[PDB]
RNA sequence: UAUCAGCUUGUUGGUGGGGUAGUGGCUUACCAAGGCUUUGACGGGUAGCCGGCCUGAGAGGGUGACCGGCCACAUUGGGACUGAGAUACGGCCCAGACUCCUACGGGAGGCAGCAGUGGGGAAUAUUGCACAAUGGGCGGAAGCCUGAUGCAGCAACGCCGCGUGCGGGAUGACGGCCUUCGGGUUGUAAACCGCUUUCGCCUGUGACGAAGCGUGAGUGACGGUAAUGGGUAAAGAAGCACCGGCUAACUACGUGCCAGCAGCCGCGGUGAUACGUAGGGUGCGAGCGUUGUCCGGAUUUAUUGGGCGUAAAGGGCUCGUAGGUGGUUGAUCGCGUCGGAAGUGUAAUCUUGGGGCUUAACCCUGAGCGUGCUUUCGAUACGGGUUGACUUGAGGAAGGUAGGGGAGAAUGGAAUUCCUGGUGGAGCGGUGGAAUGCGCAGAUAUCAGGAGGAACACCAGUGGCGAAGGCGGUUCUCUGGGCCUUUCCUGACGCUGAGGAGCGAAAGCGUGGGGAGCGAACAGGCUUAGAUACCCUGGUAGUCCACGCUGUAAACGGUGGGUACUAGGUGUGGGGUCCAUUCCACGGGUUCCGUGCCGUAGCUAACGCUUUAAGUACCCCGCCUGGGGAGUACGGCCGCAAGGCUA
RNA sequence: UUGUACACACCGCCCGUCAAGUCAUGAAAGUUGGUAACACCCGAAGCCGGUGGCCUAACCGUUGUGGGGGAGCCGUCGAAGGUGGGACUGGUGAUUAGGACUAAGUCGUAACAAGGUAGCCGUACCGGAAGGUGCGGCUGGAUCA
RNA sequence: CCGUAACUUUGGGAUAAGGGGGACCUGAGCUGUCGUGCACCCGUGCGGUGUGGUGGCGGUGAGGGGCGCAGAGUCCAGGGGG
RNA sequence: AAAAUGUUUU
């Protein structure tokens, strides 16, 4: 059965990218909307829309519209699933994560919401790292 | 292996076998020189190499090369013993120290005399 | 360490007393029956622990010398005494083992204090000086004691520093070595010329450590030490390993698979850059090699950071216990998590900033580090706890439905064999060819009748079902699971699952039954050099049934289960639903679940896999760590045995 | 073109007995040690608990002593020793088993090609040895499509 | 009363082996049974029943103690293990 | 239709 449904969200992301899928879709949580919020404010995903269930009538679902640039040209170069339910991982507000040498963004929520790691550490702040999308 | 299979037994490395047990935790060993002889070694070589059983003073009895050109040492020689594998010889790991004891060093050496245990000459 | 699974009876708890500096089964009496343990008790093995040290990019791995902290011990075992304080090292008592004295009655002793001896060992020092400094004991004090300590001796054992010369010198000298006999090379090397004097040697000066101590006088073990002036002579001062590749550096002579070399690959069999020597060279240098040991390289136990179709690796299959793990969402707690504050993390080490030794090693000093822990105050996104919802996962109801799913019983036909009878007569059978064999005592063949056991042609595969092993005559009885459906119900009840349990082809085993055909073993005939085989004729267990046992297979898709996502194309099995003509069905669609083939992205060492993944991901389990030895030995468990399992 | 374990290239490769030697290891009547304990018997020192007729300067006396103490003695515990039966484990062992390596020994040719009977898996029996055969399974075989 | 091996057909081997205690005096409490008696059911006038009785008799006894060379003090009555 | 084998050079 479905365990981890951020890495769900992320497998979906990486595989409709893969295949040049202009929009994806999956059932809605906060934290998936958060995360797709976030990937939208860093410019990962073309846009992102919470839609009220017309389908299956049961629930909301999640929607990213991605973006590839000229010559059909990938946005996302990868995207990581870090604190695993196997494992969880959590980071201090010294020991925070960079991404491909600071290019990409580690997606860590925090107690004071999700943020990424710029500016967890801006704000000095750690928590679960979740995601290493570059 | 998933995280739980770890924590539950973890990873375990390998014997890291011992290559010379005679000398028991010792860089040298003396020894008796129980007998004195010599064996053909494995094909593709051919020669006489020149070995000895020798009675270490940890009490186990093993096979010593005599390395160098020239050979004095006899039955009950003192000697003194270190490690060092004959490679077409099965069964010799050990071999003996020149210039040590009773086993004296290669007569006519000029180059590399300190691993023969050779005096400088004037 | 499970090839140690049970341990404990003052043991676990209670009450009263006793005891002690003190709580306490510490002790005692009485009462109760606890306590610990597959998250590994009990037992075995090894070991003082740590600050640190070595290695490593780090994570880790190895280690516990000096120095510093804690512990334990002082000939072995036990015991108390004294005391503020006792494992009482240089105390006492008893016993054991030792050594010594003895007048034989009895006494004395304990270097794991410092130095030292014997011994063991590959291996580790002087039976030194001083209490001048610092520390300690006693004394009011002067002072006394201090093998603590400060020093010296010894050892290249480690680290660091310095020297063995510097400049000039072509005529590129001799001599070695090589040669193509031209020369090349050693080589600016030498000779020769001019310089310098660190260290060593000779000689002079000569401390600091003492702002101490002492009423004073006086007072430094180290010590004529360090440092330093003068003198001597370029002198008193360079070795070791290596030169086939990795690996920096090549030739000649000798040897001839001999002598020998080697870390691996390998070298040596007459042109050896690999053996031995020489010249030349290279790396290091008061060292250089070898051996031992550890880490690295080794991602070669992979948390960082690996894998399991065929390379080593998916349990034969399922059920299920502990455990691990968890769809959407409200509220709340604030355990994980995150952020401050305080305390702590001695010193030394380590990193780093300053400073001192002529520099360095080393030393002093400031800071960092001390990766944690405790206390306390905050944050609430996530994990978790508590609590309440939701239905999409999951299960159920109702209806629809496919099938060699299973068990039991009865029963159908063909064929084989045997039996009885009729007919008929010379062979039949069998093979590559034969023979053994059967047959005039009538076989083979042929017809009729009967008995019996076993397997179910066609349907039937490109298919169905089952967790796997597997499942095919028909009928009935009993029974398991699957699939679909719009409504309906419950409301995360899910997934996986160590150990455990069950199921598990065939062969095999036990008791009884049955026995047509087939057929290990066996007998004979052939073939053959032989034929313990292939082939032929016979033929017993077995194959069959009932009830058990065994528990293994190339039990294979050599591919664990669950879930989500990622081109298609094209067969086929099952359930719906839609359409037109029907008012059947032919047909097309469409949907859900199977089952094949082709094939994109992607993956793979390749072969190949590719929506039924070996792709992209998450959860849980099993398993791998070079080939043999070996799935073997020992032990244990299981079995009647064969053997299986663990290893 | 297909198969292959051959590439020294089928005059290839390669399997197992037997014979010889060497090394390590298992079994074994037994034999020889070691360690850790257990149940009893005895039990020193010692502390504690009793007792003390004997010995007692401080205390008190009715000044004849008493109090209190001490030697001694007894009891519990108790090291060691004794006795007994087990547990674990090392060496060794006539004899025996297989493993590894070495003659360039002997016997066959089992596998690799359709290896000349396709191979292999489990099991069973048989055989000097490889192996042979039965039963079921696999393709890591193939013929013919 | 404690404890007991190889092996095993799981029954055994086994009384394996190897240990401790025993008698005497005193004796706390615990019990078997009966008991005049208390109350009570009485179907009483039943040949009864359940509570309930200081006691008698018997059994058993923790603890304490005595004596001897010796406490299963005589008779009686396995030796054991390989 | 069965039809075996191929030491040690340097
Ligand atoms: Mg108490
Ligand atoms: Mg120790
Ligand atoms: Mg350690
Ligand atoms: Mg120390
Ligand atoms: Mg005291
Ligand atoms: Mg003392
Ligand atoms: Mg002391
Ligand atoms: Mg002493
Ligand atoms: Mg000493
Ligand atoms: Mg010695
Ligand atoms: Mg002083
Ligand atoms: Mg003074
Ligand atoms: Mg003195
Ligand atoms: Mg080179
Ligand atoms: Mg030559
Ligand atoms: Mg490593
Ligand atoms: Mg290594
Ligand atoms: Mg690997
Ligand atoms: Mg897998
Ligand atoms: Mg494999
Ligand atoms: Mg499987
Ligand atoms: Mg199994
Ligand atoms: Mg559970
Ligand atoms: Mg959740
Ligand atoms: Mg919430
Ligand atoms: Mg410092
Ligand atoms: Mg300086
Ligand atoms: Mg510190
Ligand atoms: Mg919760
Ligand atoms: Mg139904
Ligand atoms: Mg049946
Ligand atoms: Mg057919
Ligand atoms: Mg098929
Ligand atoms: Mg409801
Ligand atoms: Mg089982
Ligand atoms: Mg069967
Ligand atoms: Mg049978
Ligand atoms: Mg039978
Ligand atoms: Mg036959
Ligand atoms: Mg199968
Ligand atoms: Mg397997
Ligand atoms: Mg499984
Ligand atoms: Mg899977
Ligand atoms: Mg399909
Ligand atoms: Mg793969
Ligand atoms: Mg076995
Ligand atoms: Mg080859
Ligand atoms: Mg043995
Ligand atoms: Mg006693
Ligand atoms: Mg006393
Ligand atoms: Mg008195
Ligand atoms: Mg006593
Ligand atoms: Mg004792
Ligand atoms: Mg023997
Ligand atoms: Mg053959
Ligand atoms: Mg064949
Ligand atoms: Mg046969
Ligand atoms: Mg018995
Ligand atoms: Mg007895
Ligand atoms: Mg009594
Ligand atoms: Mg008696
Ligand atoms: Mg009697």
């Amino acid at each position: 059965t479905m365990t981890d449904p951020i890495a769900d969200m992320l497998t979906r992301l990486r595989n409709a990218n893969q295949a040049y899928h202009d929009q994806t879709s999956m059932p809605h949580s906060k934290i998936k909307a958060g995360i797709a919020g976030i990937l939208k404010s860093e410019g990962y995903i073309a846009d992102y829309k919470v839609n009220e269930p017309k389908e299956g009538e049961v629930g909301k679902t999640l929607t990213l519209t991605l973006k590839y640039g000229e010559n059909r040209e990938r946005s996302i170069a990868g995207v990581r699933r870090i604190s695993k339910p196997g494992l969880r991982v959590y980071a201090k507000s010294t020991a925070l994560p960079k991404v491909l040498g600071g290019l990409g963004i580690a997606i860590i929520s925090t107690s004071q919401g999700l943020l990424t790691d710029k500016q967890a550490h801006e704000k000095s702040v750690g928590g679960e790292v979740l995601a290493y999308v570059w | 292996p998933t995280i739980q299979q770890l924590v539950r037994k973890g990873r375990t490395d390998k014997i890291s076998k011992n290559k010379t047990p005679a000398l028991k935790g010792s860089p040298q060993r003396r020894g008796v020189c129980t007998r004195v002889y010599t064996t053909t070694p494995k094909k593709p070589n051919s020669a006489l190499r020149k070995v000895a059983r020798v009675r270490l003073s940890s009490g186990i009895e093993v096979t010593a090369y005599i390395p160098g050109v020239g050979h004095n040492l006899q039955e009950h020689s003192m000697v003194l013993v270190r490690g060092g594998r004959v490679k077409d010889l099965p069964g010799v790991r050990y071999k003996i120290v020149r210039g040590s004891l009773d086993t004296q060093g290669v007569k006519g050496r000029k180059q590399a005399r300190s691993r023969y245990g050779a005096k400088k000459e004037k």
